[PDB]
């Protein structure tokens, strides 16, 4: 399992850009007024005005000439009054923002270029299975390219696998799906995560094995199908 | 009634049942007719009251940052101003001095007048970082603070002051319970003032107790503690709740009745204890006494400001005013 | 009360002993005409059933064991209620639930 | 298929593709049938070619910002009391400095808000310790501003969706909580079949559908809540179109298999063809090409942003003060020529 | 855990019990202190001990 970081657009999350256009125009409004107003050394212009209001927005860090008017000043006061609001809003926002949890890649499981064509990508992705076994000769025979580059990644023994795949010389562990459950569910923290069960490569089930013409075959069958049906197969 | 007993009890005594399996409460008159196993579920006398948000906290302004902290910060801040006053004189008094470090800590909402230098500037830009950080990281914490819990009214089980004497109390307590019942006779026998008080909240039917506790015309309403558990964990979210079962007032249990000379009350006290040794009472337990709301969990809100939640910085304000008027009575002398 | 039992030297000082298992005995005591005698219990603990390193031989031991025995005529102490102990001794309407 | 009475005699027998199989109409199911014990002593089933269980659809509502108004934060009491106390100060700084004006107004309005304009600083020590006590509060009450706003934007996170069938909101039916079914299918057997589900059994017998389609397009709508078909299904369902996803576990493991009659010379085969196919891979293929495909993935649900709500207030106010000093310039040109 | 501020009984109650008196089978004491138990209950007697 990944961590996952935030976007380096989140910066702008907080506030959709109808909103900003929208303060954008409301500035430009205020400063045309303002000019508008201030007729009824240091010459009142437009560009000045709008300087001022701009860096009084954000925090008015930059340093500005205020104008001489008297509704001057009631119209710059209201517009800090504004920009505070919208700063504390803005700082809230982003702050909500910054909370992020994990997430999975989620592989879709033996169909993806990932496991096809690992050439034309990243460096290439160092998945690898226990050698000598089912699993082995099934791949070989449904694929040969995966089979040829997973020949380089041969781990072997589960609990090495393991301690390859957590210290990252390995990047996927192909094996039966309820070892690989079971050992998902009992390792270390929860670093270790297991493909959905509806991407399952040659699907399969544990059963019992009879004679070859007994008659308890049918009574077995019925007997597991009612314990389906009833539920004590989840408690188990 | 008149002598004879009355419903399965009396059925129990008349000889036409054995045994009376159901919700039987067991007591001392009661047990004299007939026998009682070892009950499979306790109850008794229990309160429930409503759910309080309680979200105030009028020094949480204070919590961020330790005493320690701003006496440390205060000295700095001196030691800071006294040092750039100095270097300024080397190469603008203190009081000028003290008055910009003060505007540039609380984001220069003032007017103060800079300094000309070299040295001073860079000590006042080291200043300004520093005081940056604070602010930050105040209202970070104070933002982290914001968050509340519900918490619950602490009662000792029918043994507070609110219960005794609630007169007390501008607000008086109003606790109800429903009237021609086991509850209120066992109230009278045991307390005389308390049942006296609470005569004159004498409201009728469980529902009609719960929508009124609901509504807010009552405080508390006195039940059984089994229907009240029941009850609350069926309530149209978690407004409602029931004491701890370790503060509930004469303690009992349900039990199965039984003739008094049957031979099978020792088996059926067994097969009991072996029903709460096994695990499976738990399992009972959780499949019929159970809500949705029963197992919930205290939820966080966050809760909006007033007035009352704003006390001590207003305090702190007309401090500063008293103490400015003060002094300047005293300065105006000399 | 006066409270008779080991300390720890396997001598038996006689402590005094009090608080709700006391009251409760002596409103017993009140109620139905009879004197009584506390001692602590030599083991130390509430009892189960173990076994032993001879043959196989069903025995109690702690404030079970004592009552069994015959060395006490009654245990006045937070004992729990169970299937296992019920079979040997006899348990009264609970007093703390 | 689900067995249920004619209503007419008191023989009872299967209804749909189980009992046209039955009847003797076809000699094979090919399509999604569930393996249960109720029909499994009547037919006979293969190998199955498909392991799925039991999901619940969900509409997955949009998040939306819970905020109103900037006002929320404060009470209007509180901006009542700043307003009063705003103006007391300035008069108090006022008095000081004429003792030992509008200069006063401006520098406390300019210390409480960041307006920058109220230039002019108190000389008096009185003075200095009450300016700076007012910035100090100033400072205080917006860090406690901001910090209540983003606490409350924290918080604001819509209602939690279902999870598994366990979930209380499920075993606890009321008038909102649909959660219907097909009304004649495996799920409506398993969920009659169940001991401890009765109230969820009766509670669904009377908004059950008629098709699976039906179901997902009332659940697309606001007349269902929930959707407890399948997981082949309902996992495609929600992978082709991203306004629907799935909840829970699955909860019933079973598989699609083929249908026969008890008697018929096909079963060995069909199952050592489903066998092979699936060692080989030809299932693989055939998920692929119909079923391992999808249009828009999920992303989990991330923090709203702030809409024109916010504008809402803001920008009224705004325009309230622009109009009030439109219709002033007039009287205070008035008044300076006066 | 009322009297130390550092330990806290976190968690639900399980094996739901009860304490009682225990006595030899074939007591002529049962019954009379299980109806003194009982009336001590009913009384107050209990409240005030726990109290
Ligand atoms: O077939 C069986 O009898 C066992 C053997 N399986 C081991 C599979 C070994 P590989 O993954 O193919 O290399 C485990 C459960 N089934
Ligand atoms: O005594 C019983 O057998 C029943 C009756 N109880 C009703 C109690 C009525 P009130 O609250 O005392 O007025 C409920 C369970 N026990
Ligand atoms: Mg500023």
């Amino acid at each position: 399992r990944s961590n996952g970081t935030v976007s380096p657009s989140a910066f702008l999350e907080p506030f959709s850009a109808d909103v900003w256009v929208m303060m954008f125009v409301m500035l430009l409004i205020v400063s045309a007024v303002a000019v508008f107003v201030f007729e009824y050394g240091p010459s009142f212009t437009i560009g000045k005005a709008i300087w001022l209001l701009w860096g009084l927005v954000f925090n008015n860090s930059v340093p500005v000439q205020n104008p001489k008017g008297t509704t001057s000043k009631i119209m710059v006061s209201v517009w800090a009054f504004f920009a505070v609001i919208f700063l504390a809003s803005y700082t809230a926002n982003l702050a909500a923002f910054m909370i992020q949890e994990e997430y999975v890649d989620q592989v879709s499981g033996l169909s993806d270029k990932k496991f096809q064509r690992p050439n034309d990508f990243s460096p290439p992705f160092r998945f690898g299975t226990v050698p000598n076994g089912s699993t082995e000769r099934n791949i070989r025979n449904n694929y040969a390219e995966m089979h040829a580059y997973m020949g380089k990644f041969n781990q072997r023994g589960v609990d090495d696998a393991l301690l390859s795949l957590k210290t990252g010389k390995l990047d996927a562990f192909i094996y039966d799906a309820a070892v690989l459950n079971y050992m998902a569910g009992r390792d270390e923290g929860c670093k270790l995560v297991t493909i959905g069960s509806g991407k399952v490569f040659a699907s399969t089930g544990y059963g019992i094995a009879i004679q070859k013409d007994s008659g308890w075959k049918r009574q077995v069958d019925l007997a597991i199908l009612q314990l389906f049906g009833d539920g004590e197969m989840e408690e188990l | 009634i008149n002598g004879t007993w009355n419903g399965m009890i009396g059925e129990v005594v008349m000889k036409r049942a054995y045994m009376a399996v159901g919700s039987l409460t067991i007591n001392e008159e009661r047990s004299e007719v007939v026998d009682f196993s070892v009950p499979f579920i306790e109850t008794g006398i229990s309160v429930m009251v409503s759910r309080s948000n309680g979200t105030v906290s009028p020094s949480a302004f204070l919590e961020p940052f330790s005493a320690d902290v701003w006496v440390m910060m205060f000295v700095m801040l001196l030691i800071v101003s006294a040092v750039a006053v100095f270097v300024f004189e080397y190469f603008f008094t203190i009081g000028k001095a003290i008055w910009l470090l003060w505007g540039l800590v609380f984001n220069n909402s003032v007017p103060v007048q800079n300094p000309k230098g070299t040295t001073s500037k860079i000590m006042v830009s080291v200043w300004a970082f520093f005081a940056v950080i604070f602010l930050a990281s105040y209202t970070a914490n104070l933002a982290a603070f914001m968050i509340q819990e519900e918490y619950v009214d602490q009662v000792s089980g029918l043994s507070d002051k609110k219960f005794q004497r609630p007169n007390d109390f501008s607000p008086p307590f109003r606790f109800g319970t429903v009237p021609n019942g086991s509850t209120e006779r066992n109230i009278r026998n045991n307390y005389a003032e308390m049942h006296a008080y609470m005569g004159k909240f004498n409201q009728r039917g469980v529902d009609d107790a719960l929508l009124s506790l609901k509504t807010g015309k009552l405080d508390a309403f006195i039940y059984d503690a089994a229907v009240l558990n029941y009850m609350a964990g069926r309530d149209e979210g978690c407004k409602l709740v029931t004491i701890g079962s370790g503060k509930v007032f004469a303690s009992t249990g349900y039990g199965i009745a039984i003739q008094k000379d049957s031979g099978w009350k020792r088996q059926v006290d067994l097969a009991i204890l072996q029903l709460f040794g096994d695990g499976e009472m738990e399992e009972l337990e959780a499949l019929w006494l159970t809500g949705i709301c029963h197992n919930e969990k205290n939820e966080v809100m966050s809760s909006q400001l007033d007035i009352d939640n704003m006390a001590g910085v207003f305090y702190m304000l007309g401090a500063a005013m008293a103490l400015s008027l003060i002094t300047f009575i005293c300065e105006h002398l000399f | 009360v006066i409270c008779t039992g080991p300390n720890d030297p396997r001598h038996t000082v006689p402590q005094c002993c009090y608080g709700f298992c006391i009251d409760l005995l002596i409103k017993l005591a009140r109620t139905m005409n009879f004197t009584y005698e506390v001692h602590l219990v030599a083991d130390g603990k509430f009892g189960t059933q173990e076994r032993v390193n001879n043959s196989n031989k069903k025995e109690w031991n702690g404030m079970m064991g004592e009552l069994l025995s015959g060395q006490a005529d009654m245990i006045v102490a937070p004992l729990t209620i169970n299937n296992e102990r019920a079979q040997y001794i006899e348990f009264s309407k609970p007093f703390k639930y | 298929g689900t067995q249920e009475r004619v209503n007419n005699s008191n023989k009872k027998e299967w209804n749909g593709m189980m009992g046209e199989l039955l009847s003797g109409q076809a000699d094979m199911i090919v399509a999604p049938l569930t393996i249960n014990n109720e029909r499994a002593q009547y037919i006979e089933f293969s190998k199955p070619f498909k392991y799925q269980g039991l999901t619940i659809l969900v509409k997955k509502e949009i998040p939306r910002s819970t905020l109103d108004s900037f006002m929320q934060p404060f009470q209007s009491t509180l901006w009542l009391l700043v307003g009063l106390s705003v103006h007391v100060v300035a008069v108090m700084l006022y008095l000081l400095d004429r003792f030992s004006l509008s200069s006063a107004m401006w520098f406390s309005w300019g210390v409480l808000l960041n307006s920058g304009i109220g230039e002019g600083a108190p000389r008096s020590f009185s003075a200095r310790i009450l300016g700076m006590v007012w910035a100090g509060f100033a400072m205080i009450i917006v860090a406690s501003y901001t910090a209540n706003l983003a606490a409350f934007l924290v918080l604001d996170r819509p209602e939690e969706r279902i999870t598994g069938i366990n979930d209380p909101r499920l075993r606890n039916p009321s008038d909102k909580f649909i959660y219907a079914t097909v009304k004649q299918s495996s799920v409506d057997i398993y969920f009659r079949r169940q001991v401890e589900l009765s109230t969820m059994y009766r509670h669904m017998e009377k908004h059950n559908y008629e098709s699976a389609a039906e179901a997902i397009q009332a659940v697309r709508d606001n007349k269902l809540h929930a959707f407890i078909w399948d997981s082949a299904v309902l996992e495609f369902e929600a992978s082709q179109k991203c306004d629907l996803v799935t909840t829970g576990e699955l909860f019933f493991r079973s598989g699609f298999g083929i249908g026969m009659r008890k008697d018929s010379p096909w079963k060995q085969n069909v199952s050592l063809s489903i066998l092979k196919s699936h060692e080989n891979g030809f299932m693989e293929d055939l998920d692929k090409t119909w079923v391992r495909y999808q249009e828009c993935d999920s992303r989990s649900n991330a923090p709203a942003t702030l809409t024109f709500e916010n504008m809402a207030g803001v920008f009224m106010l705004v325009a309230g003060g622009i109009v009030a000093g439109i219709f002033l310039i007039f009287i205070e040109i008035a008044y300076k020529r006066h």
